């Protein structure tokens, strides 16, 4: 039921995602990660697109 | 064909002369419309009164110097321009201040009539070095709207004023700074909306929400003609 | 090297250069202002460049 | 610490000990269900534990004597 | 408070589409404020009718062809997306276009009802080449604002779709170009007043004084949130 509720993409799923994302960082790697600062962690904000 | 009305969600009152009207949500490309319209009205059209002309003894133009003071007459002109006065009944009041003795001269030292008052009495005017120094200035207060500076004031005037009269920029409108952003809010389906954040800092004589409401009703009464 | 890596780059730099440079007799030179608040009020009103 | 944790760095002394003690506290909040002593303002456990250490209700030896105290009153 | 109020004094029609309008008198400095605000509102938020669903007989998808015509079905859908309709009473109507014979198919060949007005009688759609060829499409004209595209309308449609209801994107806004000018007003006792010369360019379907009235009501009802509440 959780799998199909995500794969139906309900508004309760969008609200739950908006609560999960809140201050939980992600690492934006770029390769070729030459020097040390090629991995930085950001707190994501949601956009469409 | 129905439009989104907002709710005014926040007045974060930082100080008594500071506000931040967080405001959400508007249609896509309407935050800039409301913000720019209010900003131009609040800058160059909001009515109010301040000091325009001042006649001081001991000086003949804007680059002379009276004794007994640390600061010079450009500084007394600038600190005079910073003074925020409100006039209730009339619109052309002349005021006169006289100060002698060891100590600074503040805004509470002025002689006031029944119609005028000072919104910040501890706002400094000048300082006095000599106890024998007797400063005297004839402070005229007109009432206009917005901002008119002394440069185009002296370009626009033609009548020969008596020597000793000093021109100053007339900060008629009571706001000091308004600058907004437009952020992006979200109604549960459409993410394309936008949220207004209007910042405002004024002088005395008004409350920032009163200035915002005044500008809004100025524009509404301006557009009151051809509506349905 | 202890020199920061968050440097503005080319567009912020063009904007800050265009802010902090000065002409000779552009518009409303030689005025006296209470401070940054009155100066930015002047510039957004357009009475001084 | 919600934008910069340098205040918590000055409170602890070292980034790795900061991560270790904040991980200890966040694990205690997610497993043990202990109450976060700072008001949470709808935040996650990691930023709550960093804000706890940043305020100063918890250090390493403070958490150590606290866990030892609840241990001895449990036994 | 020594302010004034403006009125629409002279409304000249240069053509049926391109038409200027004055505003008089405006106060000092208000000209660019009202001009830019009316520009943003008059370009974003005007209601106009447009083509939404096209139903051709014997055509399944839009990437097919049909013998007898010259322009393909994507070309027909683009030339129908450019159409300019003015309805009066309803908010959703269905037109009909039926034509056979060799020659181009203008927009003036649509068998129109009473309350629909097709204001471009030289808008070409098809070029029928065979005399034994026919074309019978049934257009659907809604009414809205902004830009609502085919992807979002297929996502948001709760109903089913029979094969043949080809979905055309909706360009609802009938305003295409608008410029304002702040002249010097000719006031017999005042020199510090100005006029606003708004130069609209419409789709032919919207009446300019009605458009200005609606944009003014939109601006006033948006500012009522500032006026009433704080």
């Amino acid at each position: 039921a959780a799998k199909k509720m995500v794969e139906r993409e309900e508004a309760v799923v969008w609200d739950i995602l908006d609560e999960v994302i809140r201050e939980h960082p992600v690492l934006l790697n770029r390769a070729p990660t030459l020097h040390r600062l090629g991995i930085q962690a950001f707190e994501p904000v949601l956009i469409e697109g | 064909t129905e439009f989104l009305k907002p709710r005014l969600v926040d007045i974060e009152q930082v100080s008594s002369t500071h506000a931040k009207v967080t405001l959400e949500p508007l249609e896509r490309g309407f935050g800039h419309t409301l913000g720019n319209a209010l900003r131009r009205i609040l800058l160059s059209s909001m009515p109010g009164c301040a000091v325009t002309e001042v006649e001081i003894d001991g000086v003949l133009h804007e680059y002379s110097t009276k004794e007994g003071v640390q600061e010079d007459i450009l500084e007394i002109l600038l600190n005079l321009k910073g003074l925020a006065v409100r006039v209730q009944g009339k619109d052309e009041v002349i005021l006169t201040l006289n100060k002698s003795g060891i100590g600074p001269v503040t805004a509470a030292d002025i002689t006031h009539d029944g119609d005028v008052e000072i919104v910040k009495p501890q706002h400094v005017i000048c300082h006095l070095t000599d106890e024998n120094a007797s400063i005297s200035m004839r402070i005229k207060v007109q009432r206009g709207r917005g901002y008119v500076p002394a440069s185009t004031r002296i370009h626009s005037e033609e009548d020969e004023r008596p020597i000793g009269r000093l021109l100053v920029d007339a900060c008629y409108s009571p706001v000091e700074r308004i600058a907004y952003n437009v952020e992006a809010a979200r109604v549960e389906q459409r993410t394309d909306l936008d949220k207004l954040v209007i910042e405002m800092e004024t002088n005395g004589t008004i409350d920032p929400e009163e200035a915002i409401r005044r500008a809004a009703t100025i524009l509404a009464e301006q557009l009151e003609a051809f509506v349905d | 090297n202890g020199e920061p890596i968050i440097v503005p780059s080319q567009d912020v730099v063009l904007g800050l250069y265009y802010m902090t440079r000065d002409c000779v007799n552009a518009k409303g030179e030689g005025m006296v202002l209470t401070g940054p608040k009155e100066a930015e009020r002047l510039y957004r009103s357009g009475l001084a460049s | 610490a919600r934008v910069t944790v340098q205040d918590a760095v000055e409170k602890i002394g070292n980034r790795f000990d900061l991560v270790l003690v904040a991980a200890r506290r966040a694990r205690q909040m997610q497993v043990g269900g202990k109450d976060p002593l700072v008001p949470e303002e709808n935040d996650k456990t990691t930023v709550i534990a960093l804000r706890e250490i940043e305020e100063g209700l918890i250090n390493n030896q403070i958490l150590d004597v606290r866990e030892r105290q609840e241990q001895q009153e449990q036994e």
